[PDB]
């Protein structure tokens, strides 16, 4: 019973931390940012 | 206006489709540029 | 919800994305949709 309660509490804490705008997913956002920056630079290079 | 045609505005030549625009050009403005310095808007020489 | 995309490579029949598209740069969609991964 104690182990079950501890596991449930840990899962609840994980949910609360994730939902409170923790900005934890930096690694997944970096890919999108870099790809978009590369494409925008490629397009903007046409003014030279 | 609404057909894919070649156009020549005061020696500025191009190919594309012409449509009526809502942009607010000032009296001393005649051209509109894009991120890649591509002409996007034009003032008609006669009908303004 | 936490992470937002820029272009998912879906239908773009009709900003920066239009400027990219008019200059010959396009994005292709993944084979496995999110439902299959779920
Ligand atoms: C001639 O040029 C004037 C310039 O303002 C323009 O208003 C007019 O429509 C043009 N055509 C004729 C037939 O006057």
């Amino acid at each position: 019973k104690l182990i079950a309660n501890q596991f449930n509490s840990a899962i609840g804490k994980i949910q609360d931390s994730l939902s409170s705008t923790a900005s934890a997913l930096g690694k997944l956002q970096d890919v999108v940012n870099h790809n978009a920056q590369a494409l925008n630079t490629l397009v903007k290079q046409l003014s030279s | 206006k609404n057909k894919c045609v070649n156009f020549n505005f005061n020696g500025l030549t191009g190919t594309g489709v012409l449509t009526e625009s809502n942009k607010k050009f000032l009296p001393f403005q005649q051209f509109g540029r894009d991120i890649a310095d591509t002409t996007d808007a034009v003032r008609d020489p006669q009908t303004l | 919800n936490k992470v937002t995309l820029a272009d998912a490579g879906f239908i773009k029949q009709y900003d920066l994305i239009c400027a990219q598209k008019f200059n010959g740069l396009t994005v292709l969609p993944p084979l496995l949709t999110d439902e299959m991964i779920a």
